[PDB]
């Protein structure tokens, strides 16, 4: 049958015209099929045979694809689809399972061939015209057109969604307490009603829709308790994704690493812990995907480390708006952090992690905060709340941290908790020039062409030093230069640099980086008691620079 | 209801397509408001539910107006306007009167409830497409349209100009110097009138207004005393770039002179007349930071000279109405903040500082958000336009909170600097 629903009008893109796409007449063999299939379709009302006053054509394909025992029909109006205007975005976003709430009974109904039942705007039909020639020559070119949403049509989905969205209305109005959601041509109806009593309404609906020519072949609401949605596997009280295998082989290539990494990130949501830093850092190579990737040891560690976790299967809970969402964090390692959102003690709702972002040298706290955000962000998108945060860090620390930073932020309601990794200010510079501390007019340089430099300085106490360097930038040398300053300096020190760079860098009070050079300086500052760094214009003619720059002659002259 | 007006036949700027912005997720508490708000509008036909034949969309936000009062809907009309209102501001060009900034006190009055009458060309509402979010994308989202004149839309005030004109004309005929200025749905009326004269003179208009078209305003101050805002009664005759003073370091120190020089060095870019050289000489040593070196008679002559070279500003004043104005913020100290708007790097038309000690409310974000808007005004006030804000904050952080403290009608285009300030001085 069909649905007497108020059709939706479609206009073709402004200044455009219907497809003149003819077809390489397919094998006269599968032509009898096309005809026989469309005769019924036409007899099912879905089609109206018309050939004269209509130029517009599209190719009619036909063969058999999956487990069926019959010939299938296909016709893609890609050409038309393009000529077609734009509608509303079907699913600009997928609902996240962790956001759902618990119900006693649920179920899913295949909305049959949803689209077909739905009527094409009376006009656009001319466009959906196609051609089924008889044989190779003996042929009248029997033309037909759709009166319903065609198999491969751009609007088809949008429309249909709208349609159904409507169709349910009165019903759902009358039967207010049974939430519904549609996905593709599928219907997810759930509620807190006694299996049979759940079955009571199911039918009521099943029937309701049936009044609209919408075919649902569910016998007594036929569904597989284990739901396979967007990878998730759901149940009226718990959700999880099961098919997740981290393959192990020898000839590890790129594509595989990526796949591993995708497969890994995916499970993280639910699996508390998963790491991917190395495996990912590795993928960093460019374009060649067919090549094999040398998973170094650091990699293997996290992999089988992860593997251990993956082996053991965990599950997640649903939402109860009558409670507080809670976000708890911890630093699982260098660069990596994790979170988990729960309502009641140890009943996992959601996990995941924030991977240290761009900006090579950062501070953990800053990072931690950068982390809290992502969390903040999700809770909104899901349960539209702000989870109260559980933060492994002191308030004095935090406080002083943000009271310091240049950029601005916002710490929600959060409590400090004692746990293993602790984010805190390791080192912390001075404010005013340290009295007595030997001043260090640190300097360095390098001839980019020569790829060689020199690091050194001259302390106020007529003291000098230098160290030549192979493979160094004016930048690297500068840090290096400060690093020396650090080594040679005492407990209290005044370091002076001409580095725009290092100036900023150290001031950023970052930590845990990949630049040994820096890591060291860091570790020294850590080791220290009172450092006062300061910055001045390299060539501006300060004599404090004049000399540290005048020593540069030992490499060359200019 | 059944009684309308005609429709200025509207059209987008030729060649462009309707806006298709993505609706930011908002809180449930916000959604609920918006469900309410827009339903009443479905009721009062000002707006209506649409279908899939429509793909456009423009952002919306819930906001507690005039001091956390019950909620207010806000469409982020930024794009559409830019897609219509621009070549449109070549026709209905609402004028900008310079001298206002010169006036002593100006107030703002939202003249938006007005537009909600005049219908819209049936072929343009198409663009008024706005969606309200279904938490966690569980539902398909409520999609409405606009039937009358949309508050955020820049094409609407332009239209309304007609009535507005006469609405005021008489009030203007009784009050001439009282300059009034319309920017979207806000009224800025300036005078050099004493506080209360101005004040009363204000409600005067408010009432007159109301009389002429149920153009109802906001009752900002009853006979009641409260700790509420001292109104949007700015005093633009007050604006300076003064505080960028050289520290008066009687105790000059190697460190200090250096610092000194440093500021002076970058400061050289904002005053190509300053030369610090002879001073640079005073610190040419490799001494102890904390050491006193005033001496150079020839140098302090430089201290003083440039020390005042500040007070006598440069050429940097050529408001290029073609170019866009750029705002830039500096988080100074506890509740200390700063900005500067220029169209060109050191051609900064005006700079200023925002102060509101982080304590009773230290939410940077809030103060930032506050500031922004407070800057926004100036700009409008003066050139009658919204700058481009360079926000010293995270996109994502900001993209999750301005909408909380944000109590303005319009929303300026902004961006975020992950670039710290060497510029960070006392200025
Ligand atoms: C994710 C999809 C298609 C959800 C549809 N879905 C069914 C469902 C399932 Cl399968 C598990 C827990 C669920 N929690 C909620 S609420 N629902 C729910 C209702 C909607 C009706």
């Amino acid at each position: 049958p069909i649905s007497p629903i108020e059709t939706v009008p479609v206009k073709l893109k402004p200044g455009m015209d219907g497809p003149k796409v003819k077809q390489w007449p397919l094998t006269e063999e599968k032509i009898k099929a096309l005809v026989e299939i469309c005769t019924e379709m036409e007899k099912e009302g879905k089609i109206s045979k018309i050939g004269p006053e209509n130029p517009y054509n599209t190719p009619v394909f036909a063969i058999k694809k999956k487990d069926s025992t019959k010939w299938r029909k296909l016709v893609d109006f890609r050409e038309l689809n393009k000529r077609t205007q734009d509608f509303w975005e079907v699913q600009l976003g997928i609902p996240h399972p962790a956001g759902l709430k618990k119900k006693k009974s649920v179920t899913v109904l295949d909305v049959g061939d949803a689209y077909f039942s739905v009527p094409l705007d009376e006009d656009f039909r001319k466009y959906t015209a196609f051609t089924i020639p008889s044989i190779n020559n003996e042929t009248p070119g029997i033309r037909y057109q759709y009166n319903v949403l065609p198999q491969g049509w751009k609007g088809s989905p949008a429309i249909f969604q709208s349609s159904m969205t409507k169709i349910l209305e009165p019903f759902k109005k009358q039967n207010p307490d049974i939430v519904i959601c549609q996905y593709m041509d599928d219907l997810y109806v759930g509620s807190d009603l006694e299996i049979g009593q759940h079955r009571t309404k199911i039918e009521e609906l099943r029937q309701h829709l049936l009044r609209w020519g919408l075919t649902t072949p569910d016998k007594k609401h036929q569904k597989e308790p284990p739901f396979l949605w967007m990878g998730y596997e759901l149940h009226p009280d718990k959700w999880t994704v099961q098919p997740i295998v981290l393959p192990e082989k020898d000839s590890w290539t790129v594509n595989d690493i990526q796949k591993l990494v995708g497969k890994l990130n995916w499970a993280s949501q639910i699996y508390p812990g998963i790491k991917v830093r190395q495996l990912s850092k590795l993928l960093r190579g460019t374009k060649a995907l067919t090549e094999v990737i040398p998973l170094t040891e650091e990699a293997e560690l996290e992999l089988a480390e992860n593997r251990e976790i993956l082996k053991e299967p965990v599950h997640g809970v649903y939402y109860d708006p009558s409670k507080d969402l809670i976000a708890e964090i911890q630093k699982q390692g260098q660069g990596q952090w994790t979170y988990q959102i729960y309502q009641e003690p140890f009943k996992n709702l959601k996990t995941g992690k924030y991977a240290r972002m761009r900006g090579a040298h950062t501070n953990d706290v800053k990072q931690l905060t950068e982390a809290v955000q992502k969390i903040t962000t999700e809770s909104i998108v899901i349960w539209g709340k702000t989870p109260k945060f559980k933060l492994p860090i002191q308030k004095e620390t935090w406080e002083t941290w943000w009271t310091e930073y240049w950029q601005a932020t916002w710490i929600p309601e959060w409590e400090f908790v004692n746990t293993p990794p602790l984010v805190k200010l390791w080192y912390q510079l001075e404010k005013e020039p340290i009295v007595g501390a030997e001043t260090f007019y640190v300097d360095g340089a390098a001839n980019r062409e020569t790829k060689l430099g020199k690091a050194g300085y001259v302390t106020n106490k007529g003291r000098q030093k230098v160290v030549p360097l192979t493979n160094t930038t004016n930048q690297k040398t500068e840090l290096q230069a400060i690093y020396l300053a650090l080594q040679d300096s005492g407990l209290e020190v005044n370091i002076v640099t001409d580095s725009q760079y290092a100036l900023g860098i150290i001031q950023a009070q970052p930590d845990k980086s990949e630049s040994e050079l820096v890591n060291q300086i860091i570790e020294q500052l850590i080791k220290k008691e009172k450092v006062y760094l300061a910055w001045v214009p390299a060539h501006k003619g300060i004599g404090g620079n004049e000399q540290v720059d005048k020593l540069v002659s030992a490499g060359i002259r200019k | 209801p059944i009684s309308p007006i005609e429709t200025v036949p509207v059209k987008l700027k030729p060649g462009m397509d309707g806006p298709k912005v993505k609706q930011w997720p908002l809180t449930e508490e916000k959604i609920k408001a918006l469900v309410e708000i827009c339903t009443e509008m479905e009721k009062e036909g000002k707006i209506s539910k649409i279908g899939p034949e429509n793909p456009y969309n423009t952002p919306v936000f819930a906001i507690k107006k005039k001091d956390s009062t019950k909620w207010r809907k806000l469409v982020d009309f930024r794009e559409l306007n830019k897609r219509t209102q621009d070549f449109w501001e070549v026709q209905l060009g609402i004028p900008h009167p310079a001298g206002l900034k010169k006036k002593k006190s100006v107030t703002v009055l939202d003249v938006g409830d007005a537009y909600f009458s005049v219908p819209l060309d049936e072929d343009f509402r198409k663009y008024t497409a706005f969606t309200i979010p279904s938490i966690n994308n569980e539902t398909p989202g409520i999609r409405y349209q606009y039937n009358v004149l949309p508050q955020g839309w820049k094409g609407s005030p332009a239209i309304f100009q007609s009535s507005m004109t006469k609405i005021l004309e008489p009030f203007k005929k009784q009050n001439p110097d009282i300059v009034i200025c319309q920017y979207m749905d806000d009224l800025y009326v300036g005078s050099d009138l004493e506080i209360g004269q101005h004040r009363t003179k204000i409600e005067e208009l408010r009432q007159h207004l109301l009389r002429w078209g149920l153009t109802t305003p906001d009752k900002k101050h009853q006979k009641e005393p409260p700790f509420l805002w001292m109104g949007y009664e700015l005093h633009p005759d007050k604006w300076t770039v003064q505080p960028i003073v050289l520290p008066e370091k009687d105790s000059w120190t190697v460190n200090d002179i250096q610092k000194l020089v440093g500021k002076l060095n970058w400061a050289s870019q904002i005053y190509p007349g300053i030369k610090v050289r002879q001073l640079s000489k005073l610190l040419r040593g490799t001494k102890a930071l904390t050491e006193v070196i005033p001496l150079t008679e020839e140098a302090e002559l430089e201290l003083a000279e440039n020390r005042e070279i500040l007070k006598e500003p440069v050429h940097g004043v050529y408001y290029d109405p073609s170019k866009d104005l750029i705002a830039e913020i500096q988080k100074q100290g506890q509740g200390q903040w700063t900005y500067q708007i220029y169209q060109e790097p050191f051609k900064n038309l005006k700079t200023g500082k925002y102060a509101r000690m982080r304590g009773a409310h230290t939410n940077d974000v809030k103060q930032l958000t506050e500031a922004v808007q407070k800057i926004t005004t100036e700009s409008i006030v003066i050139w009658g336009k919204t700058p481009k804000f360079k926000l010293p904050i995270q996109k994502e952080t900001w993209e999750t909170w301005w909408t909380e403290y944000w109590q303005a009608t319009w929303i300026p285009e902004w961006e975020f600097v992950n670039t710290p300030p060497l510029v960070k001085l006392w200025y």
